[PDB]
């Protein structure tokens, strides 16, 4: 009940998908064949799991998942690896020409071809939920497919599928692991397409991930495999609200409520901790108080900005494991104190707790230590405009000059389109200053 | 016959609601199956208060159960006396409310208001003289506070010359689910002023100060939180539930507790404050009973009383104890605190006794105060509202739901206005 | 001969008739299945005791009472109480709801709906009467029933039974035992209401009623109980002299006649003695002297006030028991000399005396002793409008803030009703003032 | 079934043409006779992005080849990897160009040119994908200058929507092949700022000058030139033959490089250039490749990049090495050199690393720059074309065929604004 359908677009969107239902099925103990022995209701159920998992007779257990890009090589590899037997053939769709890091061709040109034939197997899907509760979206912001699809696609849903909520786990570009000089105008382009049409964002930027595993994980060059195994503990951290269930467990939804309190404001970001590799692992284990400062330390960020130098309107602490109430209040009590927790002055200062009994869990070969308990914190800061600034700064490099322009404009885009999201752009980032300032 | 009719609404109502039966079907010699094991015909002389009796000796009560999600509804007809309940009053949604009043009192609930209202009628038609209504609800969250407030409006068009009476529990940042808790309980407290007769404020803030400062419980639960209200419903209808000198009913409660309609609102007050264990060595003595009943401290809503004055008290003594020495200390109070009682009511405390005390304990005392100082709460409330209000923060929640801001204006400067009525007798 | 009706209304009423009609059965050698055999006449005769039973040809002695309260749980006991066979069916009349301790609600609300079938109810009793001499209505003044219903039913009473008398007692609110914060209100209410229907009241303060029974009875906290059974030894006193062969107050007209030249100061003071605890296996007998010397004591009146500081109008004087007339002017000779006793200059300054030689019966397991002579002083004096003044200031101090009126209002009842029966009170308390007041 | 379409057109153009399928056919474990002998999967993982599958495990290339003479096409047949062409792709005529463009553009060049546009039909329909075309020829010829790209503006006609990339050879005086090659050079590139999306400017200066100085050969062939066109070529297209993204494709490649239309040429380089000197002790590190690689002396065109700026650069290391460390020098480069890189073009150089090395290298470094500095190879040109038109020198040649004067200072004008463009965006300030 109340079920999820989770949506991966592109190379980045589909890889993380491969990891986190990697993740997922090794949390519930779903098998690479889908069979769950422990599940003791056979073709259904409305266990928790269930929000992302269906059932055949046969007792097979499906992910709530539809695959697709505009090429085939990625989602080939979904088709036969480890878990190619979870997937029904048709919940994984490519086309056979990509965006070539183009918006237009993503949104038009080829995007077009394709995008009927993606809603009718949502449709599919959704017609087996007994109370669909929205979407999850997950995508790159500097691929030509995860921009220029995935906004095509969010303005196709919200037709037909009128104000139910639609979450983004989005992909913001850095320098170290971009692939593409055109990111900046793809990340523009996307933004001011699905801002009105996006009810949440979790944005991971790139070089956090990338630094985090560097000075954390004692990775000597990160690759798409060692982000990808990280970003999927987060996502799973934000959705076991959603799969799994305990006297103290705290609906996602709760959580959206004090995490978005203007339409446009709705870029939560996210800590993790701990963060820590199995040689130095063993040795200290990490009380409640360790993970939970952990999470105030502007290098454990999902996004690359400095949150003192910002206001909260909301911090929502979303403890997982070995951890009972009494310590999370003792931890914030102490970190109330030697932090600069700065709110503004329209909101409670007051931290949302949900704690999840299920323990976290590592995919073996993965470079995470397995711990008892662990912490993800959703905190909405102005902070977070930093991102904008830095993406804002990048476009307007480019567009002064008008370079690379040419290749969106012979796909059938208007400069106009450009300025016009940039406007946006710029109306954001005052949107952010202004929620900061003090009341008269 | 006087008859009441329960209703329970959304999380917190039925939580609450459920552990009110459990103590009183205790009190009454009921057990979870709805059979009579007791021992004193004192018990079942005013069962039919509460109780219809079922066809073959066993009583059911006279409660619906009602719920915009299925969650609490199977924690409930999973507990101990959830199979006490009518299983064809429970009503219930799928889609939940998502604390939002909107989605409670007009777009979600409004498809299950007459599924809820076609239960309550046939629950009234069995009645031989109904006596009015009786509500348990939260004022922060949208099922009891939305669509609590919208039974209240739909029931009182139907009977509206009986008796609605409510318990409903204020929002607290220190137990708080969500931020937008105080547009929820603004909105829901301007329909209190409106459409109900008597409510009793159960302050969580209150309740949490009483767990963590007197009981000593570092990090309370709402289940140490509702051993505190039910202690407190158990005590506040006594006299409805057994005989004495004083056969109490909702309108006799109402023509004397309450001197100007709108000032409807009660601060409850129990003695002694136990824990889930307690143990309860040393009895009380009616002197000690009696100053810890009327000590800030004891009071389920978090008001200095002598930051206002009483308007009218109502106090009940259970247990075997000299009714003179009961006597003697309350009119001792009076005097000890002469200066926190209008004089210009005469005569306005009148305290009860009733014989029969709650499970183990031997002697309790519980107190309804109409008291100026419950202004205090309605401020609080009022200021945290405006804080977010001020710049229409988290507003959108609201006005997706056909919602206006006139709508949130007015149901504050309502509040405000009620707010300056009770200062007004403060200075008489 | 000629009879009397008794109307009893609210829970007041009913149980202080249930411990009169009680008391009079034992008085008058009634068992309680109605059996009479003093009586000789079978379902018939003319004796005095006839003007409050009737008979039937089965020899079952039927009191002429008839019980009325807006709710049932108070007269079921009388249906099913010790003298449930003493009654008919429609000698109960119980409601549904009751007034909510609101007049308003009794007058008006739950009142027009009964009235006519209560009016009926007593028909049918009058009907078998020879000569009904009128009627003796027992309430409360604080209750919602007792003092809204029975206002009404004063009021329709003057229209079915123009020349007949109407009699009172009125129970007196007192915080140790009121129920309501609205009783002052109820009180005023009722009283303007009937006070042109009623042509004597006789007002039983529960303040002196329930200190009475901790001074001399040494019982802690009184109840309805001990209150009842000794309200029940004053009206009895009161009414032996209609029921019983004698002279003095043989008919409802006397009691005016001899204790209410004024219309209005229709008030008479209840003094008894001795009141002495049946616990007391050892007591000396008081005498003559005594006993009537007691009826100037303060503590023995039926409402808390000071007549030295009042002027009389009328004083009667009823003993019951062994008590020769020499004894009595004996004893009113003294009295005089040193007690201060002012009666007004347009009055005789004296005493009517009246002599039962049955004494006083005692409900075996009660809480009183046993005696061989008691009075009962019935006074007309200006001194127990101090209770008038009591009752106005609490008035005065919630009507002045408007507490409580809307729940009157809300049963239509206008506020201007308020002020004008607060007008007729304010009108009262100068009356007695006039009678008796001086430079 | 990311297919290109491959032509090569006359002397030069099949030349270099049928040494490119050699390389490459080496590196993906192909025989001359087309069967795979190779011993890594990652050799046929994008074998179908070149070759064509043909019935019974053989591996066609995906080429044409046309001249307007038999000559050489004579000789692809008879060496090696002569066989592994489809027969019915060779288109060939007889009359010869004579090294005058405007015969293969307008008469010679026009007989000829439906003949290869069906074989091209047939390949491009034959595709499951069609990516785009690539084009080896000369500018300074006949056949190749005129005739390729008038199949360039014909191709494009039909397939408007793909990819256009040329490896376009300069003329130098040092291997001068006709006096006229300036005329033939203008006239061609005036045709490529217009209808290509990505040339590769490989100049025989360059290559010239390389055999000479570094390689130290006395008498350069056009053997020994066509060493180094070959290494070239070789990794230009690695990314687009072996496992992994960036620059996977023509398009991708094109986006990415080219931030105005008309800027489309690209300075190849190549390192270790030492293909078969005589120092040793070469010991080569990932520090060195890089610092080798952006030096004007292992440039295939004879520009200086610190005569101009990087709009955009594309770096792709092959063979065995640590990434980090390419990471870190290729940091190193940029900041030691931010001088000469457009600060308006943020991240404008990326990199690619492949395991497979190139044969008989234990690492190599390939380079592809979009630098204004390439304007000093026009400049060459343009003045050189200028010596001869400023006296009308051999224009009957040219006007015989039917062509005007406005024609040459048609194309001389051109090329001259795009000398003013690259020289344009050099002076271009980030702020
Ligand atoms: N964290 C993470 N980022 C990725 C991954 N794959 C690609 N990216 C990033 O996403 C951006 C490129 O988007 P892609 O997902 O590769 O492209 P696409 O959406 O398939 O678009 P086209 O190829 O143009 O059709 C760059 O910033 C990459 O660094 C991945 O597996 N994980
Ligand atoms: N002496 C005496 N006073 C009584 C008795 N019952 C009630 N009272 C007093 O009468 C007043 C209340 O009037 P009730 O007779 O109880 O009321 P009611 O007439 O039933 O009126 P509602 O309940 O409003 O319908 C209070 O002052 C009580 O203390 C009784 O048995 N004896
Ligand atoms: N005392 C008490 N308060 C509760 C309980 N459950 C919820 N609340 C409070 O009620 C508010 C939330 O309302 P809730 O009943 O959860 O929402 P609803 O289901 O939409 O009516 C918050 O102020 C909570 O702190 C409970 O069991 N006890
Ligand atoms: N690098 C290189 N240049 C060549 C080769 N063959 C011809 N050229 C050059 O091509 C130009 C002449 O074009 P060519 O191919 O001979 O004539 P076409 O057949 O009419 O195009 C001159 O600049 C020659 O130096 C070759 O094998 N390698
Ligand atoms: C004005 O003062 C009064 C208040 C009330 C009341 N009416 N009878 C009551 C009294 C009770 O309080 C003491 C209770 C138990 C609450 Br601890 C009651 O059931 C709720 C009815 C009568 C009053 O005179
Ligand atoms: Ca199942
Ligand atoms: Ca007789
Ligand atoms: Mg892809
Ligand atoms: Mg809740
Ligand atoms: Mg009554
Ligand atoms: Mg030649």
């Amino acid at each position: 009940m109340r079920e999820c359908i989770s949506i991966h677009v592109g190379q980045a969107g589909v890889q993380i998908g491969n990891a986190c239902w990697e993740l997922y099925c090794l949390e519930h103990g779903i098998q690479p064949d889908g069979q769950m022995p422990s599940d003791k209701t056979i073709g259904g159920g409305d266990d928790s799991f269930n929000t992302f998992f269906s059932e055949t007779g046969a007792g097979k257990h499906v992910p709530r998942a539809v695959f697709v890009d505009l090429e085939p090589t990625v989602i080939d590899e979904v088709r036969t690896g480890t878990y190619r037997q979870l997937f029904h053939p048709e919940q994984l769709i490519t086309g056979k020409e990509d965006a070539a890091n183009n918006y237009a061709r993503g949104h038009y040109t080829i995007g077009k071809e394709i995008i009927d034939l993606v809603l009718d197997r949502i449709r599919k899907l959704a017609d087996q939920c007994t109370g669909l509760q929205g979407f999850l979206v997950f995508h790159s912001f500097g691929g030509g497919t995860g921009s220029g699809f995935t906004s095509l696609l969010m303005e196709r849903l919200s037709v037909d599928y009128g104000k139910k909520s639609k979450l983004e786990f989005s992909i913001y570009p850095a320098p170290q692991v971009s692939t593409a000089v055109v990111e900046p105008y793809n990340s523009i382009l996307t933004t001011h397409t699905t801002l009105e049409h996006s009810d949440c964002a979790f944005m991971v930027d790139n070089e956090a991930i990338y630094d985090i595993c560097r000075r954390n994980l004692d990775i000597e060059r990160p690759t798409y495999t060692n982000l990808n195994r990280l970003i999927s503990q987060i996502v799973s951290s934000i959705t076991a609200s959603l799969r799994f269930d305990g006297a103290l467990n705290v609906d996602l939804t709760e959580f959206q409520t004090n995490l978005v309190p203007y339409p446009r404001i709705h870029f939560p970001l996210a800590t993790y901790a701990p963060v820590i590799s199995a040689e130095k692992a063993y040795h200290e284990q990490l009380s409640v108080a360790e993970i939970t400062n952990a999470c105030f330390e502007p290098a454990n960020q999902m996004v690359k900005c400095d949150p003192r130098h910002g206001k909260y309107m909301a911090c929502c602490l979303l403890y997982r494991g070995d951890v009972v109430p009494k310590d999370v209040n003792a931890a914030i009590a102490t970190i109330k104190t030697k932090r600069s927790i700065q709110f503004v002055d329209w909101c409670p200062t007051g931290f949302k707790v949900g704690i999840n009994y299920q323990p976290p869990t590592v995919v073996p070969g993965g470079d995470l230590a397995k711990v008892q308990r662990a912490v993800c914190m959703l905190s909405n800061t102005t902070a977070i405009a930093e991102a904008w600034a830095r993406l804002d700064h990048k476009f307007d490099l480019m567009y002064a000059k008008r370079a690379f322009v040419h290749w969106y404009v012979g796909e059938g885009m208007e400069e106009g389109e450009f300025s016009e999201a940039r406007e946006d752009m710029a109306a954001l980032e005052k949107d952010y200053e202004e929620v900061g300032v003090d009341s008269v | 016959m006087r008859e009441i009719v329960h209703i329970q609404a959304g999380q917190c109502g039925n939580q609450i609601g459920a552990k009110f039966w459990e103590v009183i079907s205790d009190e009454h010699g009921i057990d979870p199956t709805g059979s009579y094991h007791g021992d004193s015909d004192l018990q079942l002389e005013r069962i039919n208060v509460y109780y219809n009796e079922a066809t073959g000796n066993k009583y059911v009560p006279r409660a619906i159960l009602v719920d915009l999600e299925p969650g609490t509804m199977d924690s409930v007809r999973s507990g101990p006396f959830g199979q006490i309940f009518r299983p064809d009053n429970f009503v219930f949604g799928q889609s939940g409310a998502g604390n939002n009043w909107a989605k409670g009192h007009y777009t979600e609930g409004a498809e299950l208001v007459d599924s809820v209202l076609d239960v309550v009628r046939k629950e009234s038609e069995s009645c031989d003289c109904l006596q009015g209504f009786q509500l348990t609800h939260s004022l922060g969250g949208g099922t009891g506070s939305g669509m609590g407030t919208l039974l209240i409006s739909k029931i009182r068009e139907e009977y509206p010359d009986r008796i609605m009476n409510t318990f409903s529990v204020m929002p607290s940042p220190k137990v708080s689910d969500t931020v937008v808790e105080p547009y929820n309980a603004t909105l829901s407290v301007h329909q209190l002023v409106e459409n109900t007769d008597e409510t009793y404020c159960i302050d969580n803030e209150a309740l949490y100060d009483i767990c963590f400062r007197t009981l000593k419980l570092t990090t309370p639960t709402y289940g140490d939180l509702n051993h505190l209200v039910s202690a407190t419903m158990s005590g506040v209808t006594t006299c409805l539930r057994f005989p004495g000198q004083l056969n109490a009913d909702l309108r006799k409660l109402a023509v004397n507790m309450v001197p100007f309609p709108r000032l409807h609102f009660f601060m409850p007050g129990f003695a002694p404050l136990t824990s889930r264990g307690s143990q309860q060595y040393r009895a009380l003595t009616v002197p000690e009973l009696t100053q810890q009943m009327f000590d800030s401290k004891n009071m389920m809503a978090a008001c200095d009383p002598r930051h206002g004055r009483y308007l009218t008290v109502a106090a009940i003594f259970r247990g075997r104890m000299s009714m003179k020495e009961v006597d003697e200390q309350m009119l001792n109070v009076q005097n000890k605190n002469s200066s926190y009682f209008v004089e210009w009511i005469p005569n306005n405390v009148k305290t009860a006794v009733c014989d029969i005390p709650p499970r183990g304990l031997k002697m309790s005392a519980t107190f309804i105060g109409n008291s100026t100082a419950i202004q205090e709460l309605f401020k609080r409330i009022s200021e945290q509202f405006t804080a977010m209000f001020r710049r229409k923060a988290f507003l959108h929640w609201y006005t997706g739901e056909g919602m206006d801001e006139m709508e949130f204006t007015e149901a504050e400067s309502n509040m405000n206005d009620l707010v300056s009525e009770y200062q007004q007798y403060q200075d008489a």
